[PDB]
DNA sequence: TTTTCGGCTACTATAAAAAAATGTTTTTTTCGTTCGCGAAGTAACCCTTCG
DNA sequence: CGAAGGGTTACTTCGCGAACACATGCGAAAAAAACATTTTTTTATAGTAGCCGAAAA
């Protein structure tokens, strides 16, 4: 929001292109960082709605097909014979 | 933000919502969602628009292909591939809808100008003899002045038919109108190759000289043959010394219109430019010449065979020969006295006409010759597309940008440090219109690497002209802003519907006591000073979408 | 959540929901990744049903 | 919003911009309501090269053009005449 | 720096005052106020006179000057012609001016073009910046707020 | 909160059994609820906050303390309280009164140290950023941690708690027998930590003590002979007494300075004196001032004669300040000419 | 030859309206640990054509 | 008979992943400007940095 508000007061205000260029640029690059990320590096990377689609902690891999499901329990098995196959 | 800011029609479609927002207003329902589908798609067949769709079934898609057919707003095409089933294929027509858009303009100029056969209150026929051939296509006598039982205005009317025949704007034989412009390159190439197998080893040379010599030749006979012909025949055989004859259909606007409205936006440059006694010699010289002159739209170029090669210099050889050759107009002052304007140095008329039209060159108007017997225009209509696009962008903010896009046009595509040597600031305001510029695609940027890397810091700029795709881009804006403006006007009445229809179904013989209360006499005063508003600026806004137009 | 700290949470899926797909059970594994995780009620529409 | 002005000024005093639009309204009046009385005929058996609209056109030479008009009469007169049940 | 530092206001008053010489020299004095009759056929049938400046400009800067940076060497002047010629100027190619068709309208409207004129205009002239407005306020619906909506 | 069915803004409790801790009500017993889900100017700033992080961590005081002055400094430049400075004074003064409003042991020298600015003028700036308060109430009389925390650095024992209860238990007594009002803290904890030195079996150089306490050497001895005078000092050698009773006869010197105050070498608003009739009397005419005459009139000026001398003198001596004077208007009058 | 206890010197602080010579913190111009597979820039060689 | 206009296969360089659980706009020269210091006029007042004499051996 504040390099579009930069632009939007500076190129009616009245600034130099190379700056102006250069500011919008860096206005590229930071939605090409924002969303489709590592792909430029100027924990750090930033996660954008890429990192959330990825791969084994994604909304594919992880939250979505293989999900936390409720009414479970966790615990070491010891044998017993004495019970029937079922 | 609740829908007053009128978003949901602004940034979309701007040249397909145009055509078949015309025929919103002028079709209706269902004869509108045709052109909706065929342009947007462009090559469609017959059930295609049935399966696309799904308003009715392959029945009432006959009554809106057979009322658009006439209007010539869709042509067709009647071919098999390589077996059968010879069904129509369907592009779609440009003319029917320019004539959508220019109908009471054509109407409401050609009188004052190019039909000088009378004036004593003969409007209230004129509406009658031309939108009715308009509103319905065709023109057949024997069926179209049956209505009329009079037999003494038979013979006028049959005068103004030959007098306003022969400046064009009616197409006599009325045929192959319907075909593509393109279709047509492509079935002369076909049958002018199919000719000659079984002969000397070809060439490049050989087969696509012979070939395109011998389309370009027969499409120009095929061009040339409605333009001028002999169809007013058979001369006094009982009465009626000059008579058309009713049998084949005729119909209406031919483009000798648009050369006209193109020679008025001329004479309107020559105007304001110098002279102007100037102005009122060249409006009656112009007015004579223009009826021979060569054509706006330009076939043998339309199809796609302008290629970087010797057909592109051919088209501007062709450009500069037949505007010489064909029209001839061997014009001077003697001529320019027999069609010569009341009371209009007074005296001595002949020789200061001669001085006028000798005076009126250096800029490129006028090209004139020791001994001239003719007038060029090849570089004086982008003069005055480029003049016209300059003053715009003066109305657009000051003249300072206006300034700026000159010298970037006339100092030959310079840098940015430059610009302060021909300027009246230093960087503020230099900088202020450029970038009010540079939101517009008109003047454009290049960037060079300096280490051979992309880098917004360390470059050096300058500006490119690319004046077509700004021409294009006007083009484009002028069409959104009539299509807006018409959009707007249809919203303004649907939303006022039932209110007019009332007055308009009983009420027009108690049109003075108004049958009403006076607070809806009010409405429908405003209303009515809306659409006059709406159509006052739709003219304007036609006309400077017009310049842009080749 | 995970592990079980905060309070825990035990997945099944990407190998395992599978094993199921295998067998061919149809409503287990429609009711144990759709009813028992979320139940939600996202509205739909005809026309451009956002 | 909108900054700019790209000059179209209204002069509605002139004659030429009463007439002009006025004429604008009277081909809207004339195309809005349809075709004309049967003069269509020789649209219909134009004809050039076309095996199917000559099929189309003699289906539609009785279309609605001019014939709603009085069979709406007709209705009215039948509904003075007598009650019918019908939906409006 | 004669032109480079010259901001801002005396440049305006040389361009002013430049413009007021060149168009009554390659035009003559009071013949575009009016319309009656104007110019007289133009420069007496307009051959072989039609002449222009060629150093005559300098010398009418030469005519009268405030001395602090306003002796040019021919120099300045050509960058004020080049200044000129790419906003309303034509010059055909060595000195010939030609100060036209913008000069009459917005140099006769002040006491040259009053109320009650001679005839009404044809629609959207596209040279003329005059009499364009279209609201006390009075922007309800499609009147000229048409232009670029912001795309 | 107060969302319920079957009552109204009744407590809530979340479960501690069965792992499954959701917020329910009481006495009927309703969730209520879904299951819980639980998961310019500031350039400046940032250089304030640097250097008082420099200041903070040079001075030894803790971190909590440093983002108390930190929103200090932020208060007092959102009522704009100074401008200009060189910061030192300025940070140096937030973090004292950010420091002695805690009791840890930092008083004015040390701050003073820093930079090698004079004291006073801290002190001075010190009331001058007071311009804010309206409140100042800052808890400054209590000497007691100076004298715990002054013992570590300075006269080091074996114990040092047996030299330093004592210490502060004499210094809280001496203090209330009425010997400190305005009477140097720092000064009194090295008089009474040499005084518990000297009742422990180790002795200390004078020197060593008043070096790190930032003190005289002859004000301690001073206090050290008051102490002498005060207290009789016959049981303060070997032992104090358990049970000391200490009623009257006791004051600071000043209070016998006004004993002396000398060397030989019915409450009424109209009784009061009245001051406007002093200057009802004497005129308050410009024109009249000739009415003191009593030979000053005519005494003022001299003649001619023993004047030139007089300016002799002032041009061969105060020369070389008026010349400077003379030659800067004409640097001046020379360097305005151009632009 | 050593220490201690009394005389002078005097500067900080607040308050006053008085006004001049000189030094003190924020801004606007510019930039230096795999490997496997699929897809996209520069060369080697034929089919064909005009001078 | 030799120079020139596409036209493709061949060498080289750039984009993703690897188990399955658990509980561990920033920086850096300066520049207009709003501003305090720094006085000297005392001057009440304590003492705190530094300085010699009357006291004891
Ligand atoms: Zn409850």
């Amino acid at each position: 929001v504040w390099t579009s508000s930069l632009i939007k007061a500076g190129l009616d205000k009245g600034i130099s292109i190379n700056n102006m260029m250069e500011h919008w640029d860096y206005l590229q690059l930071t939605v090409a960082m924002y969303i489709n990320s590592d792909s430029v590096n100027p924990v750090k990377p930033i996660r954008g709605f890429c990192q959330r689609l990825k791969g084994k902690q994604g909304r594919f891999r992880g939250n979505l097909s293989g999900k936390r499901v409720d009414f479970s329990g966790r615990t070491v098995i010891s044998p017993d014979p004495n019970l029937s196959i079922d | 933000v609740m829908t007053i800011s009128s978003l949901e029609q602004r940034t979309l479609n701007p040249d397909l919502f145009l055509y078949k927002e015309l025929v919103k207003a002028h079709l209706g329902e269902r004869a509108a969602s045709v052109i909706g589908m065929l342009v947007a798609l462009g090559r469609l067949s017959v059930r295609e628009l049935v399966e696309k769709i799904d308003g009715m079934d392959v029945d009432s898609v006959k009554t809106t292909l057979v009322s658009l057919t006439q209007l010539r707003c869709v042509k067709y095409l009647q071919e098999t591939a390589i077996s059968g089933k010879k069904t129509t294929y369907y592009y779609y027509n440009e003319e029917g809808i320019h004539i959508l858009l220019y109908s009471g303009l054509i109407i409401d100029e050609i009188i004052t100008q190019m039909r000088v056969n009378d004036e004593e209150e003969h409007k209230q026929l004129v509406a009658e003899i031309v939108q009715n051939v308009i509103s319905l296509g065709s023109l057949t006598v024997e069926d179209y002045l049956s209505s009329v039982t009079s037999d003494s205005m038979k013979y006028t009317i049959s005068s103004l038919f030959v007098q306003l025949c022969e400046m064009g704007y009616l197409i006599q034989i009325s045929k192959l109108h319907y075909t593509p412009i393109e279709d047509l390159w492509q079935f002369l190439y076909e049958k002018h190759y199919k000719n000659i197998p079984r002969n000397s080893p070809l060439s490049d040379l050989k087969k696509r000289s012979q070939a395109k010599m011998n389309a370009k030749t027969d499409f120009a006979k095929i061009i040339n043959k409605p333009n001028e012909l002999s169809q007013i025949l058979t001369v006094d055989p009982k009465t009626s010394l000059r008579i058309v004859k009713p049998t084949v259909s005729l119909t209406i606007n031919l483009d000798r219109f648009m050369k006209g409205r193109r020679s008025k936006q001329l004479i309107n440059l020559a105007k304001t430019r110098v002279g102007s006694v100037t102005a009122q010699v060249y409006k009656i010289a112009l007015r004579l010449t223009e009826q021979k002159s060569p054509k706006i739209r330009d076939p043998l170029t339309q199809t796609g065979l302008l290629q970087d090669l010797e057909e592109a210099k051919s088209f501007q050889d062709e450009a500069e020969l037949v505007e010489e050759k064909t029209p001839g107009l061997t014009f001077n002052a003697i001529d320019l006295a027999r069609h010569l304007p009341a009371e209009l140095h007074s005296a001595s008329l002949i020789n200061s006409h001669l001085k006028i039209l000798a005076s009126s060159n250096f800029p490129f108007l006028n090209e004139t010759k020791p001994g001239v017997y003719y007038v060029p225009y090849s570089k004086l209509m982008p003069v005055l597309k480029s003049s016209v696009y300059e003053y715009v962008i003066a109305s657009t903010l000051g003249p300072s940008a206006m300034r700026l896009s000159r010298c970037i046009r006339d100092n030959k595509l310079v840098s940015e440090k430059i610009i302060n040597s021909t300027a009246l600031m230093k960087e503020k305001d230099i900088r202020s219109t450029l970038a009010s510029l540079i939101r517009y695609n008109s003047v454009e940027i290049q960037e060079v690497p300096r280490t051979a890397d992309r880098s917004a810091s360390r470059a050096v700029f300058l500006f490119r002209c690319k004046e077509t795709h700004s021409y294009n881009f006007m083009r484009q804006n002028l069409e959104w802003n009539m299509a807006n403006l018409l959009f707007k006007k249809e919203k303004l009445k649907q939303e006022n519907s039932t209110l007019l229809k009332k007055a308009n179904r009983d009420d027009v013989k108690g049109r003075e006591n108004e049958l009403l209360l006076p607070s809806e006499l009010n409405q429908l005063k405003m209303v009515n000073e809306r659409e006059l508003n709406v159509f006052a600026r739709l003219s304007r806004l036609l006309s400077l979408w017009e310049v842009f137009q080749m | 959540t995970e592990g079980r700290s905060r309070d825990g949470g035990l997945r099944l899926g990407e190998m395992e929901r599978d094993c199921v797909i295998a067998y061919g059970a149809s409503q287990l594994l429609l009711e144990r990744l759709m009813i028992s995780s979320d139940a939600f009620e996202v509205d739909v529409c005809d026309k451009c049903g956002l | 919003e909108f900054p700019s002005i790209p000059l179209p000024i209204n002069g509605p005093i002139t004659n030429k911009e009463r007439s002009l639009a006025v004429k604008y309204i009277n081909f809207g009046k004339t195309v809005k309501d349809g075709p004309f009385y049967t003069g269509s005929m020789s649209l219909i058996i134009d004809q050039q090269e076309n095996s199917k609209s000559g099929k189309r056109k003699p289906n539609i030479i009785l279309d609605e053009d001019d014939t709603n008009d009085g069979i709406e009469r007709y209705s009215d007169k039948y509904l003075k005449k007598r009650k019918i049940g019908i939906s409006i | 720096f004669t032109d480079g530092e010259l901001d801002i206001e005396f440049i305006n008053s040389l361009l002013t005052i430049v413009w007021r010489f060149i168009s009554e020299n390659t035009f003559p004095n009071g013949f575009k106020n009016f319309e009656n009759g104007p110019k007289k056929n133009v420069f007496y049938a307009p051959n072989v006179k039609n002449y222009s400046t060629t150093q005559e400009i300098l010398e009418f800067i030469t005519a009268a000057q405030v001395a602090n940076v306003e002796l040019t060497p021919s120099n300045i002047r050509s960058l004020c012609e080049v200044l000129v010629y790419d906003d309303k100027l034509e010059k055909v190619t060595h000195d010939c001016y030609r100060v036209t068709l913008e000069s009459i309208l917005q140099m006769n409207q002040g006491e040259g073009e009053p109320e009650a004129g001679n005839k009404a205009l044809e629609d959207e002239e596209e040279f003329s910046i005059f009499n364009y407005f279209k609201m006390f306020p009075a922007s309800k619906h499609d009147k000229e707020v048409v232009y670029f909506d912001e795309w | 909160m107060p969302v319920c069915k079957n009552c109204h803004g009744t407590e809530f409790e979340r479960d501690l059994s069965n792992a499954n801790n959701d917020l329910v009500c009481k006495a009927c017993g309703v969730v209520s609820e879904d299951n819980p889900i639980v998961s310019s100017r500031e350039a400046t700033l940032n250089n304030a906050r640097r250097k008082l992080r420099a200041v903070s961590y040079a001075l030894h005081i803790p971190e909590y303390i440093t983002d108390a002055a930190f929103q200090w400094y932020k208060l007092a430049l959102a009522n704009n309280f100074v401008q200009g400075r060189r910061s030192q004074n300025v940070i140096a003064s937030c973090l004292y009164v950010a420091c002695r409003k805690e009791k840890t042991h930092h008083m004015l020298i040390d701050f003073s140290s820093r930079l090698q600015v004079s004291v006073y003028s801290i002190g001075a700036t010190f009331l001058k950023m007071v311009k804010k308060l309206h409140i100042t109430e800052l808890p400054l009389a209590d000497p007691s941690l100076f004298i715990q925390h002054f013992a570590e650095k300075l006269d080091l024992a074996d114990k040092k708690i047996k030299v330093v209860k004592d210490a502060v238990k004499l210094a809280q007594r001496m203090s209330k027998d009425w010997m400190f009002e305005g009477r140097r803290p720092a000064g009194i904890a090295g008089a009474c930590i040499l005084l518990a030195c000297r009742m422990n079996n180790l002795r200390r150089t004078h020197t060593e003590i008043v070096a790190v306490s930032h003190v005289a050497e002859e004000t301690l001895q001073q206090r050290l002979n008051e102490f002498k005078n005060t207290k009789a000092a016959k049981l303060s050698v070997q032992k104090f007494r358990e049970n000391d009773v200490e009623d009257g006869e006791a004051r600071p010197p000043s209070f016998v300075k006004n004993r002396k105050k000398e060397r030989k070498i019915p409450r009424n608003l109209h009784l009061l004196p009245t001051t406007d009739t002093y200057l009802s009397k004497v005129s308050d005419d410009p024109d009249n001032l000739e009415d003191v005459d009593d030979e000053e009139l005519n005494a003022h000026l001299l003649n001619e004669e023993a004047s030139k001398l007089k300016e002799r003198i002032w041009i061969g001596l105060n020369a070389d300040f008026l010349l400077e004077q003379e030659s800067k208007r004409l640097k001046q009058e020379a360097d305005i000419a151009t632009g």
